[PDB]
């Protein structure tokens, strides 16, 4: 497993080089843990509209204005 | 000598840079004094018909400013 | 059946195998000087 | 006013290929201990005009034509496919905005084959259709690895706009992350442009040779004006320089700058190597190539969402 | 509907009488294949652009892939023909008959 | 570097969606008071151009649903001059 | 089938707020603190009700208070204001971060005087 | 309607150069050619792997198609299957490669 | 014949047939149909001969063209419909193309001349696939969009399906023309019936296709293609020349053989509709070809045809084939009428 | 025959490419989305026969909305009405509808 | 006579077809083909799908019908009156429906068609930062699961079939 490797470097150091970097590049995205923070950034995109829902009476987790502290901020992106 | 290439040289970069600085010119005494507005997507072309609508003039480029309000 | 219009259809081959029914050649031009007459396969 | 932008946008494109061959000339003689042309003017300055009126009054080759109307149409659509193809380069505001400017340029520049085939077809002699099937064949294959390494280069920039590329390109230069994919694209356009150390168009025939001197000589402008294109777009896509929006003029000089020394760069590369075999750049590509492509575009596709460095689409 | 759909159908009919009663070799026939090709590619895109199904733009680019693959073996089966009776001539297809 | 600067073009890209959005209720109110201007012309236009042909409704819309139906490019500028019907229906497109 | 209804010219006489892609663009952020309240009712009548018909007073009351904003701006920071929108409209492309020192100082100024 | 102008002036200014090289020079009152190759009198050999090279490309060119939304495709919300087609699918580029590498495609035209 | 490879294509060929079985959309579909036509071109170029290349390029010519036609229909019902739910098309148009197209698709008549000219270049291995397997997909696509049938051309293109392929299989003495016809009458048979009831027509395609997977098993055990070899095969295993001639027998409908189990539950459905006179029609023609399957016996076990020297040779050495599902096909094909109700497991 | 092996197994292929009203990226609606939604919900699980018998109103609607035939023919209509009345000269089209009114906004 | 640019495409698209209908040689055919998918592309172009026009540059123009015109050159070595006929043909159907469309503004052939020109079923309303069929297209790598499976299987089974059937052996 060691003499091998050696011979496929020095035989073909391309094809070599170009499994190694497919390799990391296949096991580089589960090992980080900055994945989640691409989710969270793309999720968070307004494309569209936040459209208003109707004030039933009962509904503590959305505010009645922006600049109201409920509901969800984006200040880790600020922070980062 | 070295130095007698450069005029081939200075003619090329004449040659390359007489476009750019004229499609700018250009693009600034077409637009009244302002860039090209851009419209890559449908939203950015509707405020620029809105623009055209509200000018009076069907000219976006001679904008209206706050005075245009009461 | 045999009629007028199909009595030139001969039996096909016992092994339904058709029959099989070269290079090239090139004369350079002296255009030293040289005229190469030359065979490539390809 | 549109019309004169058209005309000073297609006029100094014939004078910078026209000084391409000049220049070029004189850059080939220096480099290799002699002097080029100096006798016509001032530093050989009136060296191309004597060649464009020496081409523009000669007589044809007379060839037995097939296909008149194809020989006809072969050259027109190789000036055409080499002049209308330099509008969305933003240079710093393009003539026409795309969206899919770079994906426009990549189209046009895969389907630049088709004067190549009208040529070979056009004369009956069979080794230049022979000639031209070969550099039809390179050229779509170094168009397909073309198209792969400009995939990476936009999925890292993330939109296919041509003017976001020079706001993508601010802080620091895109050569200094793809530098392997800079090297490819080195390549690429030191070989697409059918020029040594691959140039088969010459040694043993061209595909255009039972072509008249009128068209040779639009087919040479032509190549010179892919050759400039390509060598701008290097320039722009991986050095792009700094734009400021009130004072343009810095960013024309800049990347003026960086295309004159790229194109002394491709005049340095085509004086010092010896030419190769044809099986030896299919090998190139074919098996040395394609697989590290690959693998940098599987890298970059992996590296922004591991990095939380999704560029925006807008 | 609109007059461009009408052409469209037209040119369908167009390439289907150009395929079906050819004199030539099979390039003939698989360029007006290439037009029937052309012709409901350019047709879906229409419809799919028009009724603004932002998901059926999935329609067209495929609607060409496969079948572009089958037309690359369409190719292959004339350079057999090429390598076996020197032209790609129809007249030339009359051994399975008997 | 690069994870910088795209970072950095996120928060810009996410302060213009937000201008965006807090901008449009008023271009929708506008748009909206546009299209029933151009369809009442239009409906008035098209009940007093044709009072002498039999069988018809003025404001017969084809739909049988009395819900409202989105207007169409030739239902609002389809009585206008042609220059407005280019800049209306070809405007975006052939805008360079 | 049925008559379509439609509203008269008279339910649709209002001022026009007459002003520029720039000058919208530019308190844009302030327009949506400020005059919130009006917007969210008229476009939950809009998206619940899916007939213009139905909101087009909703609608006029926005097109009162967003005057009332333009008005405070007018009145006391007016020239802050000019040079924000004349900055933001010499870009094409109508970037917000070419314009970063314009819009801290009327910021600065909004928050001292409003 | 510009992007039009700009393809009708450019192909008209082909259209005149190609005029004056084909049509120009015929006042001149030179002579007439009357004119009496390596290719003698054979036919035009078909060699083949041009044939397999080129609808190779054709292949490639075509899943190139299928890879390329990518750039637009990088800001959708489920990220993770987004990674596994991309990976997948240059992972099918990698395995024709080298399907057509062992095959003996790579050879006699490398 | 790479064995990984051939494994792998038809794996292939399964999985398009699969597709075009399980999916819910038309470009499924077309995928299936596409991707089943792309690997099922190397099975008809095994062997390696130009006659094969000849039946290859007409296949895959005729294939394309339906394929074309097949997308006509599809962009078609999205012009008049707006959604892509494979069930009842929402067009007249729609519906006669794509009826035409899956009749080029199936080889009926008149858009059967590939069927006798292909199936007689290849060899019998792809013979049988293509006889066998690629008629599965286009009934199901048929058996969806029943609603939409016009009743006309489908009734016009079965019966000249069933007369054409009768009277063209009363002539040919090669094996696989004769097949390829016999092919065609039970396609126009099975097709017959499909509007009144499709169950019927799922019970004639599994009759079908396993009549006809053991009469392609028998010729490629006998290594025999033409009448000659078939009638000589009798010095070599009787046994199956008693297999062959009662197989036959079932092959024409005459009972108690599985044969006659299918086409007459067909008549049971063609008088509960009010029909007379075409399940008569269609039992005269059925009558054609049991015509030339006794002359085909005739020609094999019935008789005792001359042969040559070497047959000795040929009994000193037992059959080294691998004759797979032989038996359990054989008894399938012959015994099954007293389980005739067994149909009630397609509904 | 129909073997359904989404329904049987769970697991969505080609379900949300299958009809338009469906769910789409950034919910972008169609020009038909709500005819298309009032005829599925009137055909929904009463069969095709009776629901080709009963829902012919909301199919027919949803048609002329893809289509938009009646339009064309009532717009085609009035513009040729248009055409014949400038050609005899008894009425002129009024300034809003040539290009110099002050347009709304 | 602007605002009917498409429809005009639309004869000269199929004008194109015409230019290869009588196929008189391949490689004309091909280069009228060629001009005949520019023509339609422009059409696809001028309803505002720019990505799928590029696609028709890119794919089936710049990388397809290359490799077809490949092909045709191995073959049909270098130097009618039906064809002829039949273009004529082809001439007076075209420019009578052509009068058809012109005149009467409706035509029964399959369907009801009308002759008005297409400026009147376009879209007033606006998809706000992104076209619309930009990430339609973008959509293919988070929906699109198993038709890119299907799609990478076929082709790549077509280099199997492109391997295999082409050996010869």
């Amino acid at each position: 497993v060691a003499a091998f490797l050696k011979n496929v470097w020095a035989k073909e150091p391309v094809l070599v080089a170009s499994f190694a970097i497919a390799g990391l590049a296949v096991i580089l995205p589960t090992l980080s843990p900055y994945t989640k923070y691409s989710l969270m950034i793309n999720r968070a995109t307004p494309y569209n509209y936040p459209v208003p829902l109707r004030d039933d009476g009962n509904m503590p987790d959305v505010p009645s204005h922006p600049q109201d502290p409920q509901g969800p901020s984006l200040e880790w992106l600020k922070r980062l | 000598m070295w130095f007698e290439v450069l005029p081939g040289i200075a003619v090329m970069g004449v040659c390359l840079f007489i476009p750019g600085m004229a499609t700018a010119r250009i693009h600034r005494f077409s637009n009244g004094g302002r860039e090209k507005r851009v419209a890559h997507y449908s939203y950015q072309w509707y405020l620029m018909e809105r623009d055209r609508r509200v000018s009076g003039v069907n000219r976006y480029y001679v904008s209206k400013g706050l005075e245009n309000i009461d | 059946y045999p009629t007028k219009e199909t009595a030139h259809w001969k039996p096909p081959p016992w092994n339904d195998v058709d029959p099989p029914k070269s290079n090239l050649t090139l004369n350079f031009g002296p255009q030293g000087v040289l005229r190469l007459v030359m065979e490539l396969s390809g | 006013m549109f019309m004169i932008n058209v005309l000073t946008l297609i006029i100094p494109i014939l004078l910078a290929v026209a000084f391409l061959t000049l220049v070029e000339r004189k850059v080939l003689g220096y480099m290799q201990f002699r002097k080029g042309p100096n006798v016509v003017g001032p530093y050989g300055l009136l060296q191309p005009i004597a060649d464009a009126i020496k081409l523009f009054i000669k007589e044809p080759l007379r060839p037995a034509t097939s296909s008149i109307s194809m020989f006809i149409l072969a050259p027109i659509l190789a000036l055409t496919l080499a002049l209308t193809m330099w509008i969305p380069l933003p240079m710093p505001y393009p003539l026409i905005n795309m969206n899919l400017g770079v994906l426009f340029m990549l189209a046009m520049s895969s389907l630049a084959v088709y004067s190549i085939l009208w040529s070979g077809w056009a004369s009956n002699s069979k080794y230049a259709l022979i000639g031209a099937l070969r550099a039809v064949a390179q050229t779509i294959s170094y168009e397909v690895t073309l198209a792969i390494i400009l995939l990476s280069v936009l999925l890292m920039n993330g939109s296919f706009t041509l003017s976001t590329l020079i706001i993508t390109q601010e802080q620091v230069w895109l050569i200094f992350p793809a530098w392997p994919l800079a090297m490819m694209w080195f390549i690429s356009t030191l070989a697409e442009t059918n020029r040594a150390p691959f140039d088969l168009t010459e040694g043993e025939s061209g595909f255009n040779v039972e072509y008249a001197a009128g068209p040779f000589a639009l087919f040479f402008m032509a190549e010179y004006a892919n050759i400039i294109m390509m060598n701008i777009f290097t320039t722009t896509l991986f050095l792009g320089a700094f734009h400021n929006p009130y004072m343009p003029e810095l960013y024309t000089i800049n990347f003026t700058i960086k295309s004159l020394l790229l194109s002394i760069t491709f005049l340095w590369i085509r004086a010092s190597y010896p030419r190769f075999r044809y099986d030896q750049l299919m090998h190139l590509l074919w098996k040395n190539f394609l697989p590290l492509t690959l693998a940098l575009c599987m890298w970059h596709v992996s590296l922004p969402i591991l990095l939380s460095s999704i560029p925006p689409q807008t | 509907m609109s007059l461009v759909y009408m052409n469209i159908m037209m040119a369908f009919t167009v390439s289907l009488t150009g395929l079906l009663m050819y004199r030539s070799h099979l390039m003939s026939s698989l360029l007006c294949l290439e037009g029937m090709m052309l012709s409901l590619f350019i047709l879906a895109t229409l419809m799919i652009l028009n009724s603004h199904f932002t998901l059926a733009s999935m329609m067209p680019i495929i609607l060409l892939v496969f079948a572009a693959c089958e037309a690359a073996l369409g190719l292959s089966l004339l350079v057999m023909v090429s390598n076996t009776y020197g032209t790609d001539y129809v007249q030339n297809l009359n051994l399975l008959q008997c | 570097s690069m994870m910088r600067w795209n970072r950095e073009r996120r928060r810009l890209q996410i302060e213009d969606f937000e201008a965006r959005i807090a901008l449009m209720p008023l271009l929708q109110a506008e748009k909206d008071r546009r299209v029933l201007q151009m369809l009442r012309e239009n409906l008035e236009e098209e009940a007093t151009i044709m009072k002498d042909v039999p069988g018809w409704k003025v404001g017969e819309s084809v739909f049988h649903t009395t819900r409202w139906v989105t207007p169409m490019m030739g239902e609002l500028y389809g009585l206008r001059t042609g220059e407005e019907i280019l800049s209306s229906t070809y405007g975006f497109i052939w805008y360079t | 089938p049925g008559i379509v209804e439609l509203p008269s010219l008279e339910d649709l006489k209002v001022q026009e707020v007459k002003v520029s892609s720039s000058v919208l663009k530019a308190a844009a952020h302030h327009y949506g603190a400020q005059c919130d309240k009006p917007n969210k009712e008229f476009m939950l009548c809009r998206w619940e009700e899916k007939d213009p018909r139905r909101c087009l007073e909703e609608g006029k009351l926005v097109n009162q208070c967003a005057l009332e904003f333009f008005r405070q701006i007018k009145r006391h920071c007016a020239e802050p204001f000019t040079e924000y929108w004349t900055c933001i409209d010499y870009s094409g492309l109508q970037l917000f971060r070419r314009c970063r020192k314009e819009q801290a100082q009327f910021d600065k100024c909004v928050l001292d005087k409003l | 309607m510009n992007l039009m102008i700009t393809l009708l002036t450019n192909f008209t200014l082909a259209t005149l150069l190609v005029t004056i090289a084909f049509w120009l020079p015929q006042l001149n009152v030179y002579s007439e050619k009357t004119s009496p190759d390596p290719m003698g009198s054979a036919r035009l050999p078909f060699s083949m792997k041009f044939f397999l090279v080129a609808i190779t490309f054709l292949l490639f060119d075509l899943e190139i198609a299928l890879l390329l939304p990518l750039p637009w495709a990088s800001q959708t919300t489920n990220l993770n299957t987004m990674l596994t087609m991309a990976l997948l699918l240059i992972f099918l580029l990698a395995v024709s490669l080298a399907y057509e590498w062992t095959q003996k495609g790579l050879e006699w035209t490398e | 014949m790479n064995p990984i490879i051939l494994i792998i294509i038809l794996m292939t060929v399964m999985l398009g047939t699969i597709i075009v079985m399980i999916s819910t959309h038309w470009l499924l579909i077309w995928i299936g149909f596409e991707m089943n036509m792309l690997a099922i071109i190397p099975i008809m170029m095994k062997k390696h001969n130009p006659r094969a290349t000849e039946a290859s390029t007409k296949y895959f010519l005729t294939q394309s063209t339906a394929s074309m036609l097949l997308m006509m229909a599809i962009i078609i019902n999205l012009m008049f419909s707006g959604q892509w739910t494979v069930m009842k098309l929402f067009n007249p148009m729609a519906s006669m193309l794509m009826t035409m197209a899956l009749a080029m698709k199936l080889g009926m008549a008149p858009f059967h001349f590939w069927v006798p000219e292909v199936t007689q270049g290849i060899p019998l291995s792809s013979g049988l696939i293509l006889l066998t397997w690629q008629k599965l997909a286009p009934m199901s696509v048929l058996y969806q969009i029943l609603p939409s049938i016009n009743l006309d051309l489908i009734l016009t293109l079965s019966i000249l399906s069933i007369t054409i392929g009768g009277w063209g299989g009363l002539n040919q003495t090669q094996l696989r023309k004769i097949m390829a016809y016999s092919s065609i009458a039970h396609m126009g048979w099975m097709t017959a019936v499909l509007l009144y009831n499709p169950t019927m027509t799922l019970l004639n395609l599994i009759i079908y296709i396993i009549m006809t997977s053991t009469m392609f098993t028998l010729f490629m055990a006998n290594s025999t293609t033409t009448t000659l070899s078939l009638s000589h095969t009798w010095n070599k295993a009787p046994i199956m020349t008693i297999l062959v001639l009662i197989t036959l027998l079932s092959m024409g409908g005459l009972p108690p053989l599985s044969g006659f189990m299918p086409k007459w539950m067909i008549i049971q459905e063609m008088t509960k509709n009010d029909s007379i006179i075409l399940p008569t029609l269609m039992a005269i023609t059925a009558l054609l070809n049991l015509y030339f399957y006794m002359r085909l016996t005739y020609s094999t076990a019935l008789t005792m045809f001359p042969s040559t020297n070497n047959m000795k040779m040929k009994w000193q050495f037992p059959t080294t084939k691998r004759m797979t599902l032989l038996p359990t096909m054989t008894v399938l094909s012959t015994m099954l009428l007293p389980l005739t109700p067994i149909l009630s497991i397609l509904e | 025959p129909f073997f359904d092996v989404q329904k049987k197994l769970g697991v969505d292929l080609d379900h949300w490419m299958t009809i338009q009203s469906a769910e789409q990226p950034h919910r972008i609606p169609a020009r038909c989305h709500a005819f298309e939604k009032e005829w599925i919900e009137c055909a929904h699980g009463i069969g095709s026969i009776r629901a080709e018998k009963e829902c012919k109103i909301e199919f027919e609607d949803f048609r002329e909305c893809l289509l938009r035939q009646k339009t064309m023919k009532r717009l085609n209509a009035i513009k040729r009405q248009r055409d014949k009345l400038i050609k005899e000269g008894k009425y002129t089209p009024p300034p809003h509808h040539s290009g110099q009114e002050d347009l709304r906004p | 006579m602007m605002t009917y640019i498409v429809f005009i495409l639309s004869i000269i698209f199929v004008m194109g077809f015409v230019g290869f209908s009588s196929k008189p040689s391949p490689i004309y055919g091909g280069l009228g083909l060629i001009v005949s998918g520019g023509v339609g592309c422009g059409i696809v172009l001028n309803f505002g799908g720019s990505f799928l026009g590029l696609m028709v540059f890119l794919i089936y123009l710049g990388g397809m019908m290359v490799v077809f015109g490949y092909t045709t050159a191995m073959a049909t070595e270098q130097y009618n009156k039906v064809v002829l006929g039949t273009f004529i043909t082809g001439l007076l159907m075209e420019f009578l429906m052509v009068y058809y469309v012109l005149k009467d503004k409706e035509v029964e052939i399959v369907f009801k068609f009308n002759g008005m020109g297409d400026w009147v079923i376009y879209d007033t309303g606006d998809s706000g930062f992104f076209s619309e069929e930009a990430m339609g297209i973008a959509a293919l790598y988070s929906y699109g699961t198993w038709l890119v499976i299907v799609t990478g299987w076929s082709l790549l089974i077509g280099v199997v079939v492109i391997m295999e059937i082409t050996r010869g052996n």
